[PDB]
RNA sequence: UUUAUGCAGGCCACCAUCGAAAGGGAAUCCGGUUAAGAUUCCGGAACCUGGAUAUGGAUUCUUCACGGUAACGUAACUGAA
RNA sequence: GAUGGGGUCUUAUGGCUGGAAGAGGCCAGCACCUUUGCUGGCUCCGGUGCGCUUGUGACGGCCCGUGAAAAUCCACAGGA
RNA sequence: ACUUAUUCAAUGAAGCGGAGCUGGAAUUCAUUUUCCACGUUCUAGCAUUCAAGGUCCCAUUCGGGGCUGAUCCGGGUUGAA
């Protein structure tokens, strides 16, 4: 783990910032 | 400017971490560039007989170029205007029955091994063109003797690839004038007093001597640095 | 007659070395800038036991030139070598107990060990235990040194062949008796399937040369000519001489 | 068990110091102070190794 | 953001695969239940992995926490190659 | 840098609580073709040990024997 | 004797050869013949982000690029035989 762990972190981040766009 | 150092760091053996260095020296390559390069190596490390580097004095650039400045006035035709000239000779023996003599006489650089060496056995040739680089060499090392024994002038060339260009080929390996125009006979003349002086008159003394025979930099440095040894007076 | 036991060792079946237990072949580093250009500092981070071997290993840390990591060579112990001491490996190195200096940069009479033969091979001569190779002398022309070998003889290497400095750990092992068949099972049992050794004057004649007879005797003489062939080489080759060697053998 | 290192928090894996579940406490502090001095001795080694081929 | 995934880049050099129902190894227990099944079914109570994710909490104007001399502590208290 | 005084930590393990008494167990009484139940109680407090089995810890002995590997997971340095 | 055939060995084919700087010795018999060097040794630390700096461009801005730092030339990976 720690890097598919890195990984869901930051498309957890991406798919906050990308449904935040509008 | 105040918040900037210089670190310069240490490129010791022990000291730091070596830079990135152009390492193109020190490349594994692939066997076909090993065999490509080493293939060249080897035929100057070994005493070539003179009938090899009887090729290998080309053709200065400056008479390369006026000569294929000259030899592309008399380029083949391509398919498109070949087309176009049968169709006009359709018609024309068409309208006229002319014996297919309405399109004149072509003057055309004369190209392929057996047509030019039929050509020079029948003295028909006026100069002839060699390329060096033939990868089986023995398909061009008795063009130079029989150019020699028909008296016809031979030039050996630097690129098939450009008589294949010059003759809308890829390679042709040779090329040939046979019969030009008198708008620039003189020039063939001129130019050919040239050709064979560099060609033809050295020939009876480039049949003696044998090339190749060349060392590597780091031998020829060291038996540049035994002769500087032995060199003691 | 049957393929007799040493004629069946070159199949390499059941007589494979037992290499589980190894840490890894003992070499030295290689030669690559450093070493030939000026010196390379390594540090002794543990020193361990090698199974099926006498001496001692040693791990040494040195620092990769070209790349930010860390290499591990396993060198063969010499005698004095402590843990967190600072290895020093190239032509500038000083003469020092644990150093990899080359042999041309040595003066007469030091004592190396784990040698080269041909600069690059990282270590051939002298890697058993207690011994070492003595440096004869020098010859700067025709850049080659003579040394003496732990057999007596007397090599002439390279002078960029290199070295480490001293003796071999695990000296005197073979001074102790191991009194025991069980202590030599247990040392062959990680070498290699050599042990026990039926004698061939107790087999059958279809099993060995010596075989057979109303009496264990060997019959014809022991010593074999070297240019026998496999099956016949069952006794001492090629002997020069036998029986006991008195006085000194004019080395 | 090494797994189960992945469902606990970072407390239950460090100390709160540099080094902190990897190196003893005490061997941070013998590399410090080793760092920290040797640092000193490489810079007055390069002043004394200057100011001598510098007189001379 | 014609848009697909090329071109922008950047990192990396192991270098097939098979081989243990006793080696290594993520995580489950109790009670009950059938003619014959159970750490597998029923009831209750848990745990791990993978993925989605919102709220609370924590932290920040000294941007990425504080306390303890220290060993260290805590619910958290960015961290790529 | 002992003993001593004061603290820190690993939680194998053990204790209390939750789980969880509602479960299970032991009894009593009331019952009825019957599915058969239903209703009550009690389930508590200790002690011992060169004991047996088993797990573990700190040690000590033995070796020319020093007694697997990888997957896997975590942490740290670094500062993008 | 040579090396290019052949053969041996290593490396993730990284520093080969020649010349040149900068120092030391060097005797120079005119001006330099050469020869040695040409960043690391009390210490179980650290050393990685095309490298900081210097310099020159861009179009400044968020930065970007070149040279130097790190001497040139030969592309023979390096030896042995
Ligand atoms: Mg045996
Ligand atoms: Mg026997
Ligand atoms: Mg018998
Ligand atoms: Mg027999
Ligand atoms: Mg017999
Ligand atoms: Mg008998
Ligand atoms: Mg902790
Ligand atoms: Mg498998
Ligand atoms: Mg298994
Ligand atoms: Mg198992
Ligand atoms: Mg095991
Ligand atoms: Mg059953
Ligand atoms: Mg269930
Ligand atoms: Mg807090
Ligand atoms: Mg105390
Ligand atoms: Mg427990
Ligand atoms: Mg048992
Ligand atoms: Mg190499
Ligand atoms: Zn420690």
């Amino acid at each position: 783990m720690r890097a598919k762990w890195r990984k869901k972190r930051t498309r957890r981040l991406k798919r906050k910032r990308r449904k935040v766009r509008a | 400017n105040p918040l900037t150092h210089s670190t310069p760091k240490n490129f010791g053996i022990g000291q730091a971490v070596q830079p990135k260095r152009n390492l193109s020296r020190y490349v594994k390559w692939p066997e076909y560039v090993r065999v490509q390069r080493q293939k060249k190596i080897l035929s100057i490390r070994l005493k070539v007989p003179p009938t090899i580097a009887q090729f290998q004095y080309t053709l200065d650039r400056n008479t390369a170029a006026e000569t294929f400045k000259l030899f592309n006035k008399y380029r083949p035709e391509t398919a498109a205007e070949k087309k176009e000239r049968l169709t006009k000779e359709a018609a024309a023996v068409a309208e006229g029955k002319s014996k297919q003599d309405a399109s004149p006489k072509p003057y055309a650089v004369k190209y392929g091994l057996n047509h030019v060496v039929a050509l020079i056995e029948n003295k028909k040739a006026k100069l002839v063109l060699i390329a060096n680089d033939v990868d089986p060499i023995e398909l061009v090392v008795f063009l130079p003797a029989l150019c020699k024994k028909m008296g016809v002038p031979y030039a050996i060339v630097k690129g098939k690839a450009r008589l294949g260009t010059l003759v809308n080929q890829k390679t042709s390996a040779v090329a040939a004038l046979t019969e030009v125009r008198a708008e620039d006979e003189a020039a063939l003349a001129k130019l050919v007093s040239t050709i064979d002086a560099n060609f033809a008159d050295k020939y009876d003394e480039v049949k003696k001597h044998w090339g190749g025979g060349i060392l590597g930099n780091k031998a020829q440095a060291k038996m540049d640095k035994r002769a500087k040894n032995s060199d003691s007076a | 007659g049957r393929v007799i036991r040493n004629q069946r060792k070159g199949a390499g079946s059941i007589f494979t070395s037992h290499t589980r237990l190894r840490q890894g072949a003992a070499k030295l580093r290689t030669l690559d800038y450093a070493e030939r250009h000026g010196y390379i500092r390594g540090i002794v981070k543990q020193i361990v036991h090698d199974s099926g071997r006498g001496a001692p290993l040693a791990k040494v840390v040195f620092r990769d030139p070209y790349k930010y990591r860390l290499r591990e060579e396993i060198f063969i112990a010499n005698e004095g070598v402590h843990t967190g001491q600072f290895i020093y490996a190239g032509k500038k190195a000083s003469l020092n107990v644990g150093n990899v200096l080359p042999l041309g940069s040595v003066p007469e009479g030091t004592i190396v060990s784990n040698v080269e033969e041909k600069p690059g091979d990282r270590g051939a001569l002298a890697r058993a235990s207690g011994n070492y190779v003595i440096i004869i002398g020098h010859n700067p022309d025709e850049n080659k040194t003579r040394v003496r070998l732990p057999s007596g003889a007397k090599k002439v290497i390279s002078s960029d062949a290199r070295g480490v400095i001293g003796v071999i750990a695990g000296g005197g092992r073979v001074d102790k008796p191991l009194l025991k068949a069980g202590r030599a099972f247990h040392k062959y049992r990680l070498k290699r399937n050599s042990w026990p050794k039926t004698r061939g004057v107790a087999m059958n004649p279809v099993d060995h040369p010596h075989g057979g007879g109303n009496h264990q005797h060997i019959g014809k003489a022991s010593t074999i000519s070297r240019g026998a062939v496999s099956g016949q080489k069952a006794g001492l080759i090629a002997a020069r001489r036998t029986g006991l060697l008195r006085g000194s053998q004019k080395t | 068990r090494p797994r189960q290192y992945a469902t606990v928090s970072k407390t239950h894996k460090t100390v709160s110091r540099a080094y902190g579940g990897s190196r003893c406490a005490n061997c941070v502090k013998e590399r410090i102070i080793r760092a920290f001095l040797i640092e000193e001795q490489k810079i007055v080694k390069k002043v004394v190794k200057e100011q001598t081929e510098a007189a001379k």
